[PDB]
């Protein structure tokens, strides 16, 4: 799990104040930025790759 | 191996008496570095 | 891996790729501990925050790989999972405390030049080797950098990367985060004034943190890439799951004798 910067206001599970995560039960105010009390939404999981060569489909089943 | 298997010995390295390019770095960390 | 280099063929024969079947994607790293057992991070399989909860059937294990994306035909071994095991006290509920898991292969893998297990340490190895200042080695196919300018190059390596990092004194690990650090964790990475850098990053998680014993020439798995607050930030540290400390769990699940 790598926590990266909050992208939208009200996201949690991301870097809000500096290199500090804004945890569950908090939400990020893209101001300075503020990590606030409140139910945020976790910045969504990034998908980093996708240029894979073909593996035998016997395994893809 | 015998009882405990032959873990952590690479065939292409330790088994051929060859060192990987940055192992030394790990080794000296121990005697300071 | 951030500021690492290309691994040499067979340099980390225990490195495993956790591969998503549909859509095809690299989930995380792992390690081979025997011809049937794979060690990974619990968050790679179960992480409610991202509604991540994979089954044995959602994933494949790719072993003996150098290349991130090629299908290494007479070298890599692709295996199906028989069962998964998550540590029962794994606190995803923001701690990632006890972030460990085991995967059992449907069939045992044949070892080779590019496939061979690493060693789990004993107490005296763990006592000898886990010292602040000593260096461990991290490997993976994760991101080259925390963030980059989109569509200008690729932030993912074409080949497995390796980086050597020093273990940091706990008080310092502790003072670098606002998160509550447990006994089941340790942190590694250079100090800001230290003048070197490198870290694990997205896609490297689940992977092995290894140390080599000079006395017997053996590679031992001391950690599992668990979490960090960014990748390679100054005054920030990569956090590893403390393997020695959870070996009684491992012992209990494998039930070898
Ligand atoms: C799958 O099992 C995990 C184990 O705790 C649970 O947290 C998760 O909510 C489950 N997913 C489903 C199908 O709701």
């Amino acid at each position: 799990i790598t926590y990266t910067d909050c992208t939208e206001s009200g996201q949690n599970l991301c870097l809000c104040e500096g290199s500090n995560v804004c945890g569950k039960g908090n939400k990020c105010i893209l101001g300075g930025n503020q990590c606030v009390t409140g139910e945020g939404t976790p910045k969504p999981e990034s998908h980093n790759n996708g240029d894979f060569e073909e593996i035998p489909e016997e395994y893809l089943q | 191996g015998s009882g405990e298997a032959d873990c952590g010995l690479r065939p292409l390295f330790e088994k051929k008496s060859l060192e990987d390019k940055t192992e030394r770095e790990l080794l000296e960390s121990y005697i300071d570095g | 891996i951030v500021e690492g280099s290309d691994a040499e063929i067979g340099m980390s024969p225990w490195q495993v790729m956790l591969f998503r079947k549909s859509p095809q994607e690299l989930l995380c790293g792992a390690s081979l501990i025997s011809d049937r057992w794979v060690l990974t991070a619990a968050h790679c399989l179960l992480y409610p925050p991202w509604d991540k909860n994979f089954t044995e059937n959602d994933l494949l294990v790719r072993i003996g790989k150098h290349s991130r994306t090629r299908y290494e035909r007479n070298i890599e071994k692709i295996s199906m999972l028989e069962k998964i095991y998550i540590h029962p006290r794994y606190n995803w509920r923001e701690n990632l405390d006890r972030d460990i898991a085991l995967m059992k292969l449907k069939k045992p893998v044949a070892f080779s030049d590019y496939i061979h297990p690493v060693c789990l340490p004993d107490r005296e190895t763990a006592a000898s080797l886990l010292q602040a200042g000593y260096k461990g080695r991290v490997t993976g196919w994760g991101n080259l950098k925390e963030t980059w300018t989109a569509n200008v190059g690729k932030g993912q390596p074409s080949v497995l990367q390796v980086v050597n990092l020093p273990i940091v004194e706990r008080p310092v690990c502790k003072d670098s985060t606002r998160i509550r650090i447990t006994d089941n964790m340790f942190c590694a990475g250079y100090k800001p004034d230290e003048g070197k850098r490198g870290d694990a990053c997205e896609g490297d998680s689940g992977g092995p943190f290894v140390m080599k014993s000079p006395f017997n020439n053996r590679w031992y798995q001391m950690g599992i890439v668990s979490w960090g607050e960014g990748c390679d930030r100054d005054g920030k540290y990569g956090f590893y799951t403390h393997v020695f400390r959870l070996k009684k769990w491992i012992q209990k699940v494998i039930d070898q004798f």
